[PDB]
RNA sequence: GGCAGACCAUACGGGUUGCC
């Protein structure tokens, strides 16, 4: 008698994790959608990879006065 | 003018692990070696302070055994206990224990001074010396010197435009005698040259290769009774021995000028050579020659032995042929299947001391003679084996106690203390038939090879000092000069690198262009840098297959075998620095490569086809 | 028979806990999304040439202040380099030259690493003096050190190659929690904004998420097929996406509890090394094996465009906090940015 | 018987051809 209730410690751990993921209360998928869409699409006016900003602006482009 | 000159730190780092894997890396396999000894006192004295009384102390007990006499002993003991062995309890920072301490307390009030008085001190300064102060040696700039010079132990490879001839001594056999001198440093020895083509003519391969072997297990430790080989190399067209040279001349030839000899003259020589025979037979070797003639004699007047010629090993297997000069040969060696030992020296030696008196050779003996002397040579000179002298049981230490070596001490004559009774003065194309083979130069390698313990010495008299600062008076003006041109603490300094040093790669498998740089070795990586830059360029483990040697135009090198289809080249200066790469660098790529599956985002991608 | 009652009843529950979300899913991303806008062809130009390291590159940080970084690699060094001029701040040897992981403070003052040592090493940029020393050794996982992410100048988490991470006080050097659950080698973790929250991968093909001040799993992900090397995080703190070996990338949602969509062109044999969003989250990057990223429509899923200009595996990669260029580490040992 | 040569020893002088 050695790995008998070594193996039940980790499989009675597991039920113990499989009840705490079953526990919470879910959201349908087109509540997340249009939270997230919509965070993209609320800050996707402030993107500098999606509004390929001014020169100027840009650093590695031409930004003037440093240090 | 030509001086040797030394390699640089870089070398401890690779050299340290040469020896390590060896095993000649502890308190006495470093110190034995005399030169660990003084680069130890050099280190114990100068540096640390907890040494230098233990030091002192050592010195001076080799300065109470090797005095003179037993009256004068006291005298020393006298001022050795008042200090080194009382002061220390005075101040109470003697270690030393109950038992050790009784034995000198006993005695030097007693006041019996024998040699092995001191002794188990002497234990005991070695037992504290090998905790942690030799350790702490380990880690100085004097331990660093040492490598230095070992380094050029085994770089030491021999030439003739290394060395500088004046006159010729000899001819005999294969070759000829050469009196020679050593440039580098300068003192006398003795080179015995021979000519390769007339071995193959007289087909003595058999007593060259023999001669040559001898003379190593012979010229082990010094002993100044048998003159001893310090270096031996063979080159296209001649082979030499390097030895130590004298200047007297040989027993046949003052039996010539003096004539007859004395009973208080030939006693202190024949004590001379029963120390030599002594040292052949503890090391398991018979002369096979024991001649007046076959004996030399130096600037002093002391005496050793030459033409080795015919001394054949008896260490395991005995020959029972009929070897010796016809005359002075035992009963044993002349009878056709049957072994003998140390006897025929013995013999041959009792045959000698005959000739050293009258003049001749014939048992009876004469009427003017002493009683002592008639009981020793009748021993020696017995037909039987179980009835004759050295060859019972001891060997030579029946010699020893005789009473005609009755008067005279065996540790006196040990030292050349006792004096000589007389001082000497000081005022070809036969064979054209024959070439160089190939199947006659496979059989020269294993001949080249110098005794570690005889060269150290070779330094120790003559230039270690002069050199020893030398070299640290550019080991400063170089980091002075490093300094100036703004510092660098050595690359390799505080991270898990293994070791590092110098080397040639030619920069492309393909052009004569030969660039040296330094390379430090990493468990992922090798690395290397030029003059000035810190490293530029690169090579991983991971990139490497296999590391094989090879000959490059005769010069053995190192083959990188490269994952991409090609190879690349490498070249040391000396012979060993090669070696102890190949050895972890071996190791380091495939321990490095091992554990490269095991990872899963280091990994090479999983091939597919 | 206990264990017997244990592993039916596991069946059990793994089928009706996946029926809750399967019952909750109706519709998909691509439904919403085929709607909106497409993106067009973003197509970059090479801006910076960071000759520096000479051995191959692994993991990267991106300095909170838009212009510096903290660059590992094979080579047994961490470089800071500023991105405006292209000059090294910095170069720092490390104690032992298996690294695999670098790190950046958020406050840009201190900094860590850590590979096959065991150990994470850190370090502090202007002491005393400015000369460069180490600060703290860190150990405790009996395996590798696959990547670190810090909470501030006092605290920290790490993720190891014996299958378990865990969260570190700077002061002492000890462990305050410990977060056993995952079987296969832990590889990649990423943190919350507000740095309450946590999520990592594993070689067992599965994502937990992780509640950071108890000490305890709270989600399961079940979905890819092979190893799970990359992971990066949505900027709402409820949302995240992973790549792997298995040449696919996925996203998935926190509340909602399951995969959304998944990246996978017919075209695409190689892995991801590391993954990253945009700031505006709409552009997912993949460090993958082929010398350069792909740009993802993360609603649609489309490929934008591809960064080619390396000639060697790009080992990882990430975005200016700002969202103004993109880094790329890579085994050729360069570092180039792209606007 | 002496000398000379051959064979060998040679950091050394002791062990079949020709000539009186
Ligand atoms: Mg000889």
């Amino acid at each position: 008698a050695s790995n008998n209730t070594a193996s039940i410690a980790q499989a009675r751990k597991l039920v113990e994790q499989l009840k705490m993921e079953a526990n919470i209360d879910r959201i349908k998928v087109s509540k997340a959608a249009a939270d997230l869409m919509a965070y993209c699409e609320a800050h996707a006016k402030e993107d500098p990879l999606l509004t390929p900003v001014p020169a100027s602006e840009n650093p590695f482009r031409e930004k003037k006065f440093f240090c | 003018s030509k001086k040797i000159l030394l390699p640089e730190p870089s070398i401890r780092s690779v050299m340290q692990k040469y020896l390590e894997d060896r095993g000649e890396v502890t308190f006495e396999k470093i110190f034995s070696q005399k030169l660990g000894y003084l680069l130890f006192r050099d280190f114990c004295l100068k540096h640390l302070e907890e040494a230098k009384p233990l030091v002192e102390f050592y010195e001076e007990i080799k300065k109470y055994e090797k005095l003179e006499t037993e009256e004068e002993r006291l005298v020393c003991s006298r001022e050795i206990f008042d200090t080194y062995i009382m002061k220390e309890l005075l101040a109470c920072s003697h270690p030393f224990s109950k038992s050790a301490i009784e034995h000198v307390q006993g005695h030097l009030v007693k006041k019996q001074v024998p040699p092995d008085l001191f002794q188990p001190y002497i234990e005991e300064i070695c037992q504290n010396l090998r905790g942690d102060v030799f350790q702490k040696f380990i880690e100085s700039d004097k331990f660093t010197r040492f490598c230095q010079w070992k380094n050029v132990e085994l770089n030491i490879h021999l030439t003739m435009n290394d060395f500088s001839v004046h006159r010729i001594i000899g001819r005999g056999g294969f070759g000829e005698v050469y009196g020679c001198r050593k440039a580098d440093t300068g003192k006398m020895y003795a080179m015995k040259c021979l000519d390769k083509k007339r071995i193959k003519m007289k087909q003595g391969e058999t007593l060259a290769l023999n001669e040559r072997i001898m003379l190593s297990l012979v010229s082990t430790g010094d002993c100044p009774f048998i003159v001893c080989m310090s270096y031996a190399f063979h080159t296209p067209d001649k082979l030499s021995f390097i030895l130590d040279l004298m200047n007297g001349g040989d027993l046949h030839y003052h039996l010539s000028q003096h004539g007859v000899f004395s009973e208080a003259d030939m006693r202190f020589y024949a004590a001379e050579i029963i120390l030599g025979l002594e040292h052949m037979h503890n090391r398991f070797v018979v002369y096979r020659d024991l001649k007046p003639a076959n004996i030399l004699l130096d600037e002093h007047g002391h005496v050793r032995i030459s033409d080795l010629g015919l001394a054949c090993d008896f260490s395991k297997k005995k020959p029972h042929a009929s070897v010796g000069t016809h005359g002075y040969m035992a009963p044993e060696v002349l009878q056709k299947g049957v072994a003998y030992d140390s006897s025929a020296d013995w013999f041959s030696l009792g045959c000698m001391l005959f000739k050293l008196l009258r003049g001749h050779s014939p048992v009876e003996l004469p009427d003017s003679f002493s009683p002592e002397l008639r009981s020793l040579l009748e021993g020696l000179l017995q037909r039987d084996v179980n009835r004759r002298l050295g060859c019972l049981g001891r060997g030579a230490q029946e010699v020893k106690e005789s009473p005609f070596f009755r008067s005279l001490d065996w540790q006196m004559v040990f030292l050349q203390k006792y004096p000589p009774p007389l001082i000497p003065p000081r005022g070809e194309e036969d064979t054209k038939g024959i070439k160089l083979l190939d199947s006659d130069q496979e059989l020269y390698r294993n001949f080249p090879l110098t005794i570690s313990e005889r060269w150290q010495q070779e330094v120790a008299e003559t230039v270690f000092d002069t050199i020893n600062a030398e070299t640290d008076r550019l080991e400063a003006r170089k980091k002075t000069k490093n300094k100036q041109l703004g510092h660098e603490e050595d690359y390799a300094l505080g991270k898990d690198c293994i070791m590092h040093g110098y080397m040639s790669k030619m920069g492309n498998p393909f052009l004569t262009q030969w660039q040296r740089r330094y390379f430090y070795l990493f468990p992922n990586r090798l690395e290397w840098r030029g003059e000035g830059e810190a490293p530029q360029s690169l090579l991983t483990m991971e990139e490497i297959q296999s590391v094989e040697e090879t000959q490059i135009k005769e010069r053995k090198c190192l083959l990188l075998k490269i994952r991409g289809g090609k190879q690349f080249v490498l070249q040391c200066d000396s012979d060993p620095e090669l070696v102890q790469w190949k050895k972890e660098l071996r190791d380091a790529y495939r321990e490095a490569q091992q554990l490269v599956q095991r990872v899963p985002k280091m990994k090479n991608k999983p091939r597919a086809p | 028979s206990e264990l017997d009652q244990l592993r039916q009843e596991a069946e059990q529950l793994k089928n009706q806990i996946r029926d809750a979300r399967k019952a909750c899913a109706d519709a998909t991303l691509s439904q919403i999304t085929n709607n909106i806008d497409p993106v067009g062809r973003i197509q970059m130009r090479t801006r910076r040439t960071l000759r520096g390291h000479l051995a191959k590159i692994y993991a990267m940080h991106w300095g909170t202040d838009s212009r510096l970084l903290v660059s590992a690699s094979q080579d047994g060094k961490l470089i800071i380099w500023d991105s405006y001029t292209t000059n090294k701040v910095h170069a720092i040897p490390l104690r032992s030259s298996w690294v695999m992981t670098c790190a950046y403070a958020p406050s840009g003052n201190y900094v860590a690493c850590g590979g096959l040592d065991n150990i994470c090493s850190i370090y502090n940029l202007k002491t005393r003096e400015g000369n460069v020393r180490v600060s703290r050794e860190l150990a405790g996982h009996t395996g590798y050190l696959s990547c670190c992410r810090f909470l501030d100048d006092n605290q920290i988490v790490t993720s190891s190659g014996d299958t378990t991470c865990a969260l570190w006080d700077i002061e002492t050097g000890q462990q305050t929690t410990t977060f056993t659950g995952h079987t296969g080698d832990v590889m990649s973790l990423s943190l919350a904004p507000d740095t309450r929250l946590f999520v990592s991968g594993a070689c067992d093909a599965s994502a937990k998420l992780w509640d950071v001040r108890e000490g305890m799993c709270r989600q399961t992900f079940t979905g890819h097929e092979s190893d799970i090397n990359a992971i990066c995080f949505f900027p709402n703190g409820n949302a995240f996406a992973t790549g792997s070996d298995d040449a696919t990338c996925r996203l998935f949602d926190l509340r909602a509890d399951q995969e959304l969509m998944t990246y996978s062109h017919d075209n695409i044999i190689c892995g991801i090394t590391s993954v990253s969003f945009s700031k505006s989250g709409r552009l997912l990057l993949a460090g993958y094996d082929d010398f350069n990223c792909n740009v993802w429509d993360a609603l649609k899923a489309d490929r934008a465009g591809v960064l080619a200009g390396h000639d060697n595996r790009v080992s990882c990669l990430g975005v200016t906090d700002d969202g103004m260029a993109v880094a790329t580490g890579s085994w050729d040992s360069f570092l180039k940015i792209w606007n």
